[PDB]
Formats: structure tokens, C-alpha cells, sequence
């Protein structure tokens, strides 16, 4: 009978092309947002790649591999993950143009690996060198603005642009040392609107004393780290009060050693367990702030923030234990009080105070800040900054069409594979124009007209894409820029994901349950 | 809307939006639901005309700053 | 039932109007139809489309008789006028079925709209003398641009303009042009024609009989004109009458209305921007349904933008600003969708083209509003 | 202003003697919540369900 075997056609494509049109709408700054609702009513609204795949449930088994392959995209980049998906979707339709004519799927895979080596040759000349040791905020505000406009609106962009710039600059130094593991400090709370968010240069504590006379706004204070607590317990009762009253005078004597009588020198204590409100009257007469119910993670961070030392027993007291703070403010919201400690001499970490009301409003700005801070973090690590606004994708397609048999010297079999890759390069700037309302083909046609004049101009220039006006522009004037490591793994990861889906000509179902 | 059980997750945006008004003020809740509900009703004509949400969102944000100047 | 029955009537004319949106202009598209019998009819003319289709909506049946009246006058380009009647019905959705506006109040607003429209028609009035044969030559060639007989019209349209002026003359100038007898001869070349002044059957010049497979030739000297047409093909005679016999409406419209209006859907551009200005001076309850008519006027030129593949939202921003500020003589190029004005576009249409278009549209729109509901099953 | 009891024919009434006024802080926050909620619905793309 023979025959049988199998045919490679759109049946295998329907699984991998389903996410194309789904992820095409949210691509770019003009894109939309996807929501995730549970049975309890909680709604998380964001377009970030975390919910697009891992938190998305679909009967298509291809999305499982797309979600697993996105683990490297979220860690290294995390922004614009839908661009790689649109690259694969265009190459799937190119199979019916090529593979359907009798071309073997292995033939077009050579064009992807050759393009990867040729992309690095073009990426080296296309990148622009910049000195990050000069602490220039010109490009830092542009890259941050380009990341915010692609996530939040223009109102949240103006506020968060200087905040994110100065957040990473605090840890950044002449040695280019930026550690995001030790500095996280994400405050999740509902207050005012997300446009009211503020920046803090130090750790914020989520606990506070309920005593009414506790000073809120204090010029400065000396943080005394204590892992124990001195209060009245059930315990005979005078035996435990003797150890508390004796160590209480040592706390007062510690304030006298630093000369606490000076209004320019304050004093503050913190304890892990609760504090007897009867003992708070002593701290109120001396204008001493008290803190109870402190977390173990927060107390360990105060040693590296305030600059003091962590002490267990109250019997041991030294001036080196007390820290320093330039500003101390305590705000009462709800049943908890938040103490703002900032303006330290040498802060080792900072935080961005989050505001909002609804659950989706906080989650929208929760990932946007961490992804926006990671985008500008690679700018300090990358000595070369890549022009954005589709300048890399459009100019790369022209480089492949110019040199084909002169440099690579294709025999004609791989010529279709190297050409199909250039067809998908214009899809990413094509989706940007479609979301802006302008015609995708007419706008890209005017951009290519300037590219032809740039080759005959005998000068170094880069042609950008402006979505508002719809004509060519300068990526330097526009401000859209990309880090070197962002497009390094993006082009490399795009060749691996697209090749793995094209090599599967047959699907079966079997295994162990 | 607090006591009511709504099975449509899309319209729940206006339900949770009341919390922003209750915390800031607590009054004019009926005025917000009528205003916010009408802005999405009059925008249905612009959607049928083929106008993208880019100028629609920018149009409301541009007129919002003009209203604060008149107040 | 009641307001719900009128909603089905609005969507009935809306579905028909959306089909003929692409039927206007030289870029006009085509529509394919499938009957239960299996026959297919592919044409760009909406005349045969409404006749072959049997609609289940009773409101759409009234548009069939309206198309016969519009085709009785001109017939070329007047089929899309039904869109204006459909846009008014869709314009009443925020009013009729929402604000509960009474239909007669809307009809009374249409009476003031039809009256103010004729004043705008007289504003774009551009009279021209009919004694010039070169001026009248380019006038009849306006409707020829939609056909391939353009370069063939050199020896064609000249025979129609000379025959009408003989049977027109004056009396006013009202006369009967139906005394002309046009004979069609199949086969031969389209360039071959017959110039004959007289009656085809005192001091007669000569008498002769030619050789024609159809009939012989006879001359009758009077103290009336006939046309002998020789087609370039067999069945081409059907399209020849559309470009000559049906083109006689242009010669009839220039005699009744010597004035000229912007052609190719460029007339209502200056009408929509002017109607919005006349609404601000009304200052009454009817102002809202009266001003909303201008929103229905701008939907007609969008058919050209849909044919030219442009964006009707962004393109009309600069186009409507030219008619409301610079001058009312500006127009829209239908071919490429460009801002080129009607001055260099070289095509102008009589005022009566839009007069009979708006008049029959308002009269057909009010009758549809006067219908409360529709019942069936009377078994007459 | 507009006060309708028996005056519906006239349509206008003095709000100074009636002391009918609107809160300014409410209107400032009304247009802020209405704009934020209207643009949020327009930004919705597709509903996502995770393991349910």
C-alpha cells in the first residue's frame, strides 16, 4: 500500500500560530493589557510576559515550550517578549511559500544559523559606545522613559523617570557594582493613587508603636538594634521587673553618652517582641521613639542600612551599635505605622514607595518598576547602547539583501532560508505602526525611502521610527535605546525557538499515565 | 455593587473603582458611576468609526487637565 | 413592535447601503450574488442588484421603487444616494430609540434641512454658457471616465450633444427630446458613424440609398434628428446606449440647471461644513437632530476613501478644513485619494444632480420614520 | 441653576438662596476615577484563567 508517512503543513502550525494574533495586540507602547481573574474576584491586569505564558492556560501544547523558552527572556530581558513570538509566526507562513514547494525543512535551518553569525557582524557596527562612568543622566532618562511608555501611561512616566534613574545610581559606583539581590524592598500597600508614588533612599519598617505621643517627624535618631524585648510579663512579679528597670537605665545612660540632650541628636529603639504600653510612658517623657513586633529580616537589614551593629543583650552597649539617619518620619495608615528612614550618610540600598487602590493597579506597577529598573541596570553594565525604535530590525533586513552571493556565496538552496529571515525582521516595526492607527506598509515605505538616501549621503546616521507622526526620525532625538545584552539573547533565542518548531513534521500521543 | 454578585469580569473594573472614591472622599459615588459609565457609552460611536484607543485615551487625559484648570 | 420594529427597518436600509458604498466612482468595486436557484450575477451597478434580490425586510422593498425614480433621471452615480437615506436612519439611534425624539420633530428638522440644503446648493452654483461645444464636450465625458469608451467617446459623445440641441431649443426652454430615433447597427468599427440632419425613413440637395444588411436609407427634407450608430462588436450595443442614450440626462440637466457643482462626490464636502455652521444659529430643541444631519453628510465621501484605501478619520480632518475655511470649490480626488481641488480635476456636475439626490432622500427618509411598526400575515 | 419643583416650565432657579452646591474635592476626584476606569476597560485585551 505504501503512502501513509505524513505531510508538513499548517496543521502543526495551528498550535504555534495561536499566540501570534493574541500577542500581537499588546506589542509596543500602544498595545493593550491582559487581565487574569479568579473565582474569588481578584484581577491582575498586565501585558508582561509572566502572565502571557506561565499564567496563561491554553489547550495548545506548543505554548508549554514557549513558556519554558521564555524563562531566559524574562530573566535577561523581560520586556518586549512578544517580539520573538511574532518572528516565529511570520516564519511559519514562509514554510507554505518554501517548504510546500518541496524544500526540506533542514535546508531553511541553515539560513537561521548563518543569519545569527551575520547578525553579530551587523550588531557590532550598529552599536554605539558610551561611557557609563561619567554618570550622564541624559541617556538614563531616555532609556527609562522608553521603558515606562511601553508599560505605563505618560502620567506615570514623568513621575517614575527620575525615580528609577536615581534608584540604580545609588548602588552604582566607579566599579560598576550593582546588586539587585540585596536591594529589593517592595512595599505592597493601598494608598491614594499610583500617581502619588514617592522614592525613599532607605529601608521602610512596616511596624510601629501605638502610643499617641510617639514623635512622627524627627530630625535624626540613633537606631539601637535589640533582638530581645523588655516588658511586663506574667512571670515573683518584682523579680522580672528588676532586670527590666536595671537595663532601662542603661538605655537612658546610652542616650547620655551620645548627649541626647542636644535637640539635634535623637534616640530610638526597636524590639522583636511586643512592648508594654506602661513602659512607653518613660520613652514619651524623654521623647524616645519605640518600635515593637519587628521582623527578623528587617532587623538584619538595619545593620547595613543605618550603619550600626546588631546587638542581642541590652547589657552590652557601645556607641558603634547606634546608627545614623538624616530624616526620620512616621506615618499612620490603618492599623500599622510606617517609619521612613532616609537621608543616610552612605545608603547601601533604596526603595520606591508604591501607591494605588485596586489590586490590578498595584500589580501593573509592581512588575513595571522591577522590569524598568532591570532595563536601565543593563545600561550601566553595557558599555555599548543600541539604537532602538526599529532601527536595528529595518537596517538588518537591508544588509541581508545587499550581500547574498558576494559574501556568503549561497548555492541557491540556502538563499531562500536567508531571505525568509529578512522578511520577518520588518514584522516587529510593522506591529508598532498597526497599533498606532497608521497604515503599516505606507509608514515603513517612507522609512525605507530615507534609508536609500542615507546610503548615498556618505555619512553615518541611523533612521528611526516615529509612531506619533508616522515618518522617520533620529533614535537619539527620540530617546528610544536598547541595551547590548537585551538584543544579544533576543536574536540568539529567536533562532532556537523558530527552528525547533519547524523541525517537527509529525505529532503523536502516547506514554505512561 | 458590593452586595451584588456579578459574573462578568470585564465590568468589574467599575466595581473596584468605587474604593478609590470612598477612601479619598466617600461621597459622589453615584456621580462617578454615571460619569464613568457614560464616557464608555459615548465612545462606542468612535469605536465603530474605526478610531484607535490611542487618541481616545489621550483625548480624555487631555480634557481632564483642562477641567482642573477651569475648576 | 413599536420602537423595536423601527430598529429592524434602520438595519434593513443600513445593510443595503453598506453594499452600495463601493459602487460609486471610477474605482467602484463589484458585488457577487448567489440565488437559491444557483445563478450568479457579478456587476458594479446597484440597479440590477436591487431588482434581482428579494429582501425579507419590508422596509428595504421601498428602496426598490426609489431606485427606479433615481434611475429615471440620470441613473449613473445616483444609486448610491440611498446611502444618505440609510445614514439618517442610523443617525437617529442616539435620538429616536434613546432620547425618544418624536419622528415628526425629526421630519420638521428635515424640512428645515432640505430648505437650508437648497440654499447651500445655490452657494456652490457655477453657471456656464451652453453655446460652447468644447465646454459641453468635457461635461458629457464626466460619466465616461468609468468606462473604456473614453478614447472611443471622441466620435460618440459628439453625436449626442448635437442631436439634443436640435430637439431642445426653447419654448421657458422646456421641450420634448424624446422625438429622436436612435438606430443601432451591429458589427463594424465604433469609429464609423452617420451624420444625418432630418427625418429618417423643399429644395432637397440629394437623395441616395446606401447598402446596409438591416434596412435601406431614406432622407426626408423638412421645413427632428435621428442617430445611426455602428457598434464595434456584437453585444457592445448595450453599453453604447448607456454612454449615449443614457448620457442624454447630462444634456437635459445642463439646460435646466446651467450651474455646475463639484463632481465625483466632492459637492457634499462644502455642504456638511456649511450645515454645521447653520445649526449654531438655530438655537432650539431641533438643533441636535438638525446638526446631526451633517454627520450623515460626511459618510458619503468616505466611500471614496474606502475605495482609495485611505483613513477616513485622518484624511477628512484636512479635507473638511479646506471647505470650511479656504473656499467651497475644493474637492476630493477619488482615484488616489488626494486633496487636489476640483478646479484642476476638470469635472463638474450640474446642481440638479445633488438637488434631486437630497430631495428624494429626505422624502424617502420621512416616510420610513412615519411607519410605527410592520405586521404580516394578513392573507390579502 | 436648575431646580425643578413647580418651576419646571421656567427651568432656572437661584442656587444661592437654595444653597445648592457641589463639592470641589469630589469633582476633582470624580474625573480622575472616571478617566482611569474608562481607559482601563479600553486597555483590556483578553481574559486569562490560570489553573481553573
Amino acid at each position: 500500500e505504501s503512502l501513509r508517512r505524513d505531510a508538513a503543513l499548517k496543521v502543526n502550525v495551528t498550535s504555534a500560530e495561536g499566540l501570534q494574533s493574541v500577542l500581537e495586540t499588546n506589542l509596543g507602547p500602544k498595545g493593550t493589557l491582559k487581565m487574569l481573574v479568579d473565582g474569588a474576584g481578584n484581577i491582575k491586569l498586565t501585558k508582561d510576559g509572566k502572565v502571557l505564558l506561565t499564567e496563561m492556560q491554553i489547550q495548545s501544547p506548543t505554548a508549554v515550550l514557549i513558556a519554558r523558552a521564555a524563562a531566559a527572556q524574562d530573566e535577561i530581558t523581560g520586556d518586549g517578549t512578544t517580539t520573538v513570538v511574532c518572528l516565529v509566526g511570520e516564519l511559519l507562513r514562509q514554510a507554505h511559500r518554501f517548504i510546500q514547494e518541496g524544500v526540506h525543512p533542514r535546508i531553511i535551518t541553515d539560513g537561521f544559523e548563518i543569519a545569527r553569525k551575520e547578525s553579530m557582524k551587523f550588531l557590532d557596527e550598529f552599536k554605539i559606545s558610551k561611557t557609563n562612568l561619567s554618570n550622564d543622566r541624559e541617556f538614563l532618562l531616555q532609556v527609562a522613559r522608553s521603558s515606562l511608555l511601553t508599560k505605563v501611561d505618560a502620567d506615570l512616566t514623568e513621575v517614575l523617570t527620575p525615580i528609577v534613574t536615581d534608584a540604580v545610581l545609588s548602588v552604582y559606583d566607579a566599579q560598576a557594582d550593582n546588586l539587585d539581590l540585596h536591594m529589593v524592598e517592595i512595599m505592597q500597600m493601598q494608598h491614594l493613587s499610583p500617581k502619588d508614588t514617592t522614592f525613599i533612599k532607605g529601608l521602610v519598617l512596616d511596624h510601629g508603636g501605638r502610643h499617641p505621643d510617639m514623635p512622627t517627624r524627627v530630625k535624626n535618631a540613633y537606631v539601637l538594634i535589640l533582638n530581645v524585648s523588655l516588658e511586663y510579663e506574667k512571670t515573683l512579679a518584682a523579680s522580672e521587673r528588676k532586670f527590666v528597670d536595671a537595663k532601662l537605665k542603661k538605655i537612658i545612660d546610652l542616650k547620655n553618652e551620645v548627649c541626647g540632650m542636644d535637640p539635634d541628636k535623637g534616640f530610638v529603639i526597636i524590639n522583636q517582641k511586643g512592648i508594654d504600653p506602661m513602659s512607653l510612658d518613660v520613652f514619651a517623657k524623654h521623647n524616645i521613639l519605640a518600635l515593637r513586633r519587628a521582623k527578623r529580616r528587617n532587623m538584619e537589614r538595619l545593620q547595613l542600612v543605618t550603619g550600626g551593629e546588631a546587638q542581642n543583650s541590652v547589657e552590652d552597649l557601645s556607641p558603634q551599635i547606634l546608627g545614623f539617619s538624616g530624616l526620620v518620619y512616621q506615618e499612620t495608615i490603618g492599623e500599622e505605622k510606617f517609619t521612613y528612614v532616609t537621608e543616610n550618610t552612605d545608603p547601601k540600598s533604596c526603595t520606591i514607595l508604591i501607591k494605588g487602590s485596586t489590586h490590578y493597579a498595584l500589580a501593573q506597577t509592581k512588575d513595571a518598576v522591577r522590569d524598568g529598573l532591570r532595563a536601565v541596570a543593563n545600561v550601566l553594565k553595557d558599555k555599548n547602547i543600541i539604537p532602538g525604535a526599529g532601527a536595528f530590525y529595518i537596517a538588518l533586513s537591508r544588509y541581508l539583501r545587499s550581500a547574498n552571493m558576494n559574501k556568503l556565496g549561497a548555492k541557491g538552496k540556502t538563499k531562500t532560508g536567508i531571505e525568509a529571515f529578512a522578511e520577518a525582521l520588518l514584522v516587529i516595526p510593522k506591529t508598532l505602526v498597526k497599533n498606532s492607527g497608521f497604515d503599516p506598509l505606507d509608514v515603513l515605505a517612507m522609512v525605507e525611502d530615507e534609508l536609500d538616501d542615507a546610503q548615498d549621503s556618505d555619512e553615518t546616521r541611523y533612521v528611526g521610527v516615529d509612531l506619533n507622526i508616522g515618518d522617520s526620525c533620529d533614535p537619539t532625538i527620540e530617546g528610544i535605546w536598547d541595551s547590548y545584552r537585551v538584543l544579544r539573547n533576543a536574536i540568539t533565542g529567536a533562532t532556537g525557538i523558530a527552528s525547533n518548531l519547524l523541525l517537527c513534521d509529525e505529532l503523536l500521543r502516547a506514554g505512561r499515565s | 455593587l458590593r452586595e451584588l454578585d456579578i459574573v462578568h469580569p470585564a465590568v468589574k473594573v467599575l466595581v473596584m473603582a468605587t474604593e478609590q472614591q470612598k477612601i479619598d472622599m466617600g461621597d459622589g459615588t453615584n456621580l462617578v458611576m454615571i460619569l464613568a459609565g457614560e464616557l464608555l457609552n459615548v465612545s462606542e460611536k468612535l469605536i465603530s468609526m474605526g478610531l484607535s484607543a490611542v487618541e481616545i485615551i489621550q483625548g480624555y487625559n487631555m480634557a481632564r487637565k483642562f477641567t482642573l484648570k477651569e475648576l | 413592535t413599536g420602537r423595536q420594529a423601527q430598529i429592524s427597518n434602520i438595519t434593513a436600509a443600513k445593510a443595503v447601503a453598506d453594499v452600495i458604498r463601493t459602487c460609486l466612482g471610477p474605482k467602484a468595486m463589484l458585488k457577487m450574488l448567489l440565488d437559491p436557484m444557483g445563478g450568479l450575477v457579478l456587476t458594479n451597478d446597484g440597479h440590477a442588484i436591487l431588482r434581482e434580490i428579494d429582501v425579507a425586510h419590508p422596509a428595504a422593498k421601498s428602496m426598490l421603487e426609489l431606485s427606479r425614480t433615481q434611475d429615471e433621471e440620470v441613473g449613473d452615480g445616483t444609486t448610491t444616494v440611498i446611502i444618505l437615506a440609510g445614514e439618517i436612519l442610523a443617525q437617529c439611534a442616539p435620538y429616536l430609540i434613546e432620547k425618544n425624539i418624536h419622528p415628526v420633530i425629526i421630519i420638521q428638522a428635515l424640512k428645515k434641512a432640505l430648505t437650508d440644503a437648497l440654499e447651500v446648493i445655490k452657494q456652490v452654483s457655477k453657471p456656464v454658457d451652453v453655446e460652447n461645444d468644447a465646454a459641453m464636450k468635457k461635461l458629457i465625458q464626466a460619466s465616461i471616465g468609468t468606462k473604456y469608451v473614453i478614447h472611443w467617446s471622441e466620435k460618440m459623445c459628439e453625436l449626442a450633444l448635437d442631436a439634443v440641441k436640435t430637439v431642445r431649443k426653447d419654448l421657458f426652454e422646456i421641450d420634448i427630446k424624446r422625438y429622436v430615433r436612435v438606430e443601432k447597427i451591429p458589427g463594424g468599427d465604433v469609429l464609423d458613424s452617420r451624420v444625418l440632419k432630418g427625418v429618417l425613413l423643399t429644395n432637397c440637395g440629394l437623395f441616395k440609398v446606401e447598402m446596409i444588411g438591416d434596412e435601406y436609407f431614406s432622407f426626408l427634407d423638412n421645413c427632428a434628428c435621428t442617430i445611426m450608430l455602428r457598434g464595434g462588436s456584437k453585444d457592445i450595443l448595450n453599453e453604447i446606449d448607456r454612454n449615449l442614450q443614457d448620457a442624454m440626462a447630462v444634456a437635459r440637466n445642463v439646460m435646466l440647471s446651467p450651474s455646475l457643482s463639484p463632481g465625483g462626490g466632492a459637492t457634499e464636502m462644502a455642504v456638511s461644513v456649511k450645515l454645521a455652521e447653520k445649526a449654531k444659529q438655530l438655537e432650539g430643541i431641533q438643533q441636535w437632530p438638525y446638526q446631526a444631519v451633517a454627520d450623515a453628510m460626511e459618510c458619503i465621501p468616505r466611500t471614496l476613501i474606502q475605495n482609495a484605501g485611505g483613513d477616513p478619520i485622518r484624511l477628512l480632518s484636512q479635507l473638511r478644513a479646506k471647505h470650511a475655511q479656504g473656499n467651497f470649490t475644493t474637492g476630493i480626488d477619488g482615484d488616489k485619494g488626494k486633496i487636489v481641488d476640483m478646479v484642476s480635476y476638470g469635472i463638474w456636475e450640474p446642481e440638479v444632480i445633488k438637488q434631486q439626490s437630497v430631495k428624494t432622500a429626505i422624502e424617502s427618509a420621512c416616510l420610513l420614520l412615519r411607519v410605527d411598526d410592520i405586521v404580516s400575515g394578513v392573507r390579502k | 441653576g436648575v431646580d425643578i419643583d413647580g418651576e419646571s416650565d421656567e427651568g432656572v432657579k437661584d442656587i444661592r438662596e437654595e444653597n445648592i452646591y457641589d463639592m470641589l474635592a469630589t469633582k476633582k476626584f470624580a474625573i480622575n476615577v472616571a478617566t482611569e476606569a474608562a481607559t482601563t476597560v479600553l486597555s483590556i485585551d483578553q481574559i486569562i484563567m490560570a489553573k481553573k
